[PDB]
């Protein structure tokens, strides 16, 4: 096995791709990231007890969480233009633009390289403009992807 | 942690688990048979005692395999001389007690496969307590569910024609019950007697779910021949392609109001709050 | 954004809108009529289809204008053989559908004017579906709601007595009916034969307000001369005096409990939860 | 702070006092004996007004000593030719108005003893008003509710067995009525005659409660003594034993489900959601 | 495409236009400026999966918040007189000012110019007065867009 | 039209008047002003469209809240008395007392005079005594005036 | 009419006395204390207009609410012990104690001596410890009175 | 009778006994410590007035919450055993752990000693690790106790 | 009896055990670790007292929550994989990987060794990039196991 080991925000890239092409769309200047599945659980009891008898995982999902101070152009036009089309303005029509994500993160000693990649992720919310007086425009979005599809050390 | 309950040799043994502090098993009595004087000609009533009362059961359980569900609707519907057998494990009731699906009740079995939640089936049952020598019946005959393989789309087939129900927001909630066998009092003994009636059973479908694309298209070819021609003595085919384990079965809309679409202000797509089937002959 | 429905030459075009997430139009279908077996030793019951089914479309929407509400209350309620057209625009159902106000309903049509709300009428509808060729029945007799402009205070008035509702909270729920005409299935296409038969029809006004001032004496002048003393062949008018642009009408209270007086702990004043009439006969 | 329900000599005054918003007071007027047309070809019916209206006073309130609420309960149940007389303080009422136990209501008067409580019992009423010189009756039958000093567990006994009733939890509600009187309409008075039938009246007692040692012997104990067993022309004794300076009284299991046990997830005992009984025959 | 870039919240631009003319109501003095375009979300499963089987979007909107510090007696006018009316008291009728709006901003290195465009902006609210001791009266808006009208690079 | 401009929140002057007889009531030293006109808005969509189709204005209210540190006797006494009358001690009946409000203020470089009035003006609660250890007796209002009545620059 | 004046916390002057008797119950140390009459607004609107028809006054009480940093047994003894009774532990009934209350309060400059009375206050719950480390026992008690019995200028 | 007095937290002695034998549980290094009894009160109104008529005491119980930075090995293990037992695992039975609980403080200048106790406190959660990095572990206890079974001046 | 004792957060040596071997899962650089043993309460009242006539415990849990700034692969490959199995991606099964527990902690004096040991915790979410700007990726996990199997002194 492989020792746990410090990761260092800072030395992370993410990125977004189209899942229909897997084509990169221009991210960047994160700031913070969450990605953390979670499972709804049914946590069971009997009648013949005061304890817990089974624990049941249900409805799955990723939550993302990702603040960041650049803003792309691309990124809000595929968002409102949703899957396969880029758009100028809001679209009326119910298809969600899905992401591909992945995030990927040398560890603090060089022990390994944890890359985590999440489907289909989707955002509710796109903070188009996020003007404070004397200071940076800071984006936050919050979405849901649909699975981890990959967890894994891919240093050689 | 289990109940168990049987009919004959093959039985069945039920999770009595729930989340938080819910309701598990509830034990009802009550004396419907007790004889009250009207008129009295004084203020409080004089009364006489001279029948079986009634004891119900209701047991709440999760169920972590289809198949074992599935075997269970198979026992409850069953007709057969041979009295249902429950055993209850709290000390409160004793080792074995002899049951009936719940004398006048559509409903003795619910079982729910809602939204997400693979391989939990939530179940409600309901169950009166008969004498263990007053089962009487007329023969034997066994219940079946088909079963299958495919895992495939779950199709509303009528006419020749098909109609797919979208996966999207699909939740089933199955009721079994024997609304015909017929339940009656006896003098002077605690519990009643049970007659299996050689009369038709209860087996509805429900479906919830949202229609998310060719919606015009579905819709349509869905309601008009599904309520909108007359099927004869024929009925729908709801072919369950798998799902479940569960087999093609035929099946009809029963009652005023078996289907719902729902359009709802901001939503681009249709919302399917009911199709309900009842289950028909199949059986020659 | 709108809906239509029609009657003859004279249209009223309905906006399909509501706050959030709400239901705006929802279809519903069953089969009432199957002739589903009771009986036989066979486990699942045999069947025969052979009859018009049910369809039935409910609708809701706010109307921007009194006028608009007035005379759709006037054609929805309005007695003729001349087949009433609905015409919806989303595209999971067909361009024209006949109709009629919902088979055995007392308030096929509701419409409501809440406090605050001006220029808000919240409107809901219920219509069954019905064979175009099979729209039958006795006369025409064209519904009339009065109006007037003079904007004034609702006058309950009877037995040559008046009493002013107090606007304070007042708002009103009106529902509209035709529990009299007939709808009867038919051996025939999916659509059931409708009667507009020449009987009364249900026309009902729901007030809520509360009394701030001169209490007892408003009470009392409400509730002597309407609900303990006797109106004859008359009845209480109810002179709206304009408001909502509505003119004079005559009407009654009906059935059980049709007007609540409510005192409440730690107030100085009396609630109205209902005060209700039926309007009546004054079309001489 | 208090309205005043009286029966001769003998008077009881209940504080119409609550929390928050809460309804004390409402009164309630009918006219269901209008005669209103189902018939004829014309849009709005005819109507003729004929009889006695209903008027019907609901009181709540809050009673500070069990002694008053027993009194209450006394002088409610009891059958008398003399008028039972409310006064009311509020002015928008007359200063005195004669009244009848609602009469289609089995429960006229409810007296609710929470856990967690003292020198603090819920009351809710129902009386409809009666035309003072239309009260009519047969003989005079005066309501006891015994009283004894013990301060003991409630004790549930029958066959010479008995169960004393868990302290944790229990909360009491008992309901009183008197639902065979006949209340009847008259041609040209505004209030309804009344007749005080020397018919049985209606007395229930309502336990919940939670069975906290013992359980299976407990329960096992209550079940077959009571809900297995035939008590015969006897019934339960439930020998209140001076709780709420309650006396011994005679009862039996009245309706489908009158007690419950329920076994819940996670909880190692039993709950008693419903244990209910009717007073019964115990004046020779 | 268009690199991702900072912006910088005091090379902003906000306007508001009656959307009856496409005439300027005078406005200025903003400290903050939020503009997010949201659909709800419905996420969706079947009977024999954790995971989510769809996610549609549903009800529209563009959530607009400004802060500012220079009060406007034209768009108070405006907000009390409702649709193509000025008012100098609060109407008693159902139909609010709607307004349009504008805002445009050169990312951090001119790389582009940002225009975001909202129409029919509406606030329930509108603050008159918000006066605090030894401050300057600072006044927060928020409000609902029906949809994005443009978003674009509009350098040339 | 007048250009936007800055305001200093201690260059207003507040009054309350009896609506009876517009006599002033002997009010002062306040430290926060808020009035803020408000409806609650009905956000209408249709049967298909994502998008909104209509918005309504539905229930109006003024909601006023002041905090302030002189006591007034006169102010105390006519909120207990009610309409039309001065009291010492809660009176058992069901009127508030109304009041009229008005503020006015100075733009901060002079360009108007923004006078701000709101009619029947009500306080659910009223603070009595607020001493706190070391400071001064601080009040806090919160109210609802049931429309504003004027909104205009009084300058010459 | 007397004019408005700041008043200073020090300057303060709580009393509790027993209503049976017109008695003082020893109670002293105050560091915080808010006395607010309210009563719940009923505001109503008509059928016909989006502007309150009328407002209306219902269930009137007295927030009282108290910190303080000096014990007092006798005050807990009556509170534990119910109406005219001192007990030195809980007893079993369901009468609250109910004291009456008085704060006198000259103004900064002197130009009035701000009585305040309360009748009936009670306290749903009375801390009799209330130790936290490095810290004196500080005490807070809220409570409700049925009125103001007086509200008024006591100076000479 | 007795002056009211200060009181320092630090001079305490808190202690908990076991109800079956009055013999001590060892239980050491408390830095705060609240006990409040309480009740719900229920306030009555009549018809007509908009005043309180009555106020009414019902479900009383002591709240008392307690931070502690010793572990006890023995308070822990009596909690986890219930009445009249002591273990070192979780118990599959309803009954909590009842303590009796005695608090003892001179007042801060001599005055009296009050003694504060409370019987049958028990505790829903025990927290057993409350590790915290670079602190020592802190544990919160909340909890309810029967009644107050005494409130007096233990001095000479 | 042993004395109570403090107990330094730093002195910890938490471990993570699959509870199909009792084999040891890699995991380290805990910051805060809480253990929380709790039942519900039914606090249960009578017909004729105000006071409390018995109190019974029902659902049986073990709330345990650690944050940790290490990142293992192993942890989260067992999460994702759940019961006996290894995972690099999203499970579609409804089991929750369960994991036995333990600590181990010396007294700050050496008076004991406290060992707390749980059985089945199960979280229901697992962060997998906590990536904020200038910081080391700090994870938080919330869960529940289903009793203490161990509380005790293991010093020799």
């Amino acid at each position: 096995a492989t020792s746990p080991e410090g990761i260092w925000s800072n030395s992370g890239a993410l990125t977004f791709e189209d899942p229909a092409d897997d084509s990169e769309i221009l991210f960047a200047g994160v700031r913070d990231v969450t990605i953390t599945p979670a499972y709804e659980h049914a946590e069971l009891y009997t009648i013949d007890s005061t304890f817990r008898d089974e624990v049941k995982r249900y409805e799955h999902n990723v939550n993302v969480e990702i603040t960041y101070a650049k803003f792309s152009l691309e990124f809000a036009q595929e968002w409102l233009g949703g899957p396969g089309a880029t758009a100028t303005a809001s679209q009326d029509d119910s298809d969600p633009m899905k992401f591909n994500l992945e995030n990927v993160t040398p560890s603090a000693s060089g022990g390994f390289e944890r890359t985590t990649a999440v489907e289909n992720v989707v955002f509710p919310e796109l903070p188009l403009d996020s003007a404070t007086y004397g200071e940076y425009e800071e984006y936050s979005l919050t979405g849901s992807g649909r699975s981890v599809t990959n967890l894994a050390d891919t240093s050689g | 942690v289990d109940a168990t309950l049987s009919r004959g040799g093959t039985s069945v043994d039920i999770p009595l688990v729930e989340e938080g502090g819910e309701i598990l098993l509830s034990s009802t009595f009550g004396k419907p048979e007790v004889n009250v004087r009207k008129s009295g000609g004084s203020l409080n009533p004089r009364v006489i005692d001279s029948w079986s009362g009634l004891q119900t059961f209701q047991l709440v359980g999760k169920l972590y395999d289809y198949s074992t569900s599935h075997q269970l609707a198979d026992l409850v519907k069953t007709a057969s001389t041979t009295p249902l057998e429950l055993q209850i494990p709290q000390d409160a009731y004793p080792d074995t007690v002899t049951v009936a699906p719940a004398a006048g009740q559509a409903s003795a079995l619910t079982l729910e496969y809602p939204a997400g939640r693979k391989d939990l089936v939530d179940v409600s049952l309901s169950l009166t307590r008969v004498d263990p020598n007053s089962v009487r019946g007329v023969g034997d005959q066994q219940a079946t569910t088909p079963t299958t393989t495919g895992t495939g789309p779950v199709e509303v087939t009528a006419g020749g024609t098909t109609v797919q129900l979208p996966s999207s927001g699909l939740s089933v909630e199955r009721t079994v019950g024997r609304p015909n066998d017929a339940v009656r009092r006896v003098p002077r003994q605690a519990d009643p007697r049970y007659e299996v009636k050689a009369k038709v059973t209860n087996d509805v479908f429900t479906f919830s779910f949202e229609t998310l694309d060719n919606i015009p298209a579905t819709l349509n070819a869905l309601t008009d021949n599904v309520f909108r021609e007359q099927l004869g003595r024929d009925g729908v085919t709801l072919d369950f392609n798998g799902l479940l384990g569960l087999g093609s079965v035929k099946a009809i809309p029963v009652g005023s109001s078996p289907f719902r679409q729902v359009h709802q202000a901001g939503r681009g797509w249709v919302t399917v709050p009911t199709l309900e089937f009842r289950r028909i002959y199949s059986n020659e």
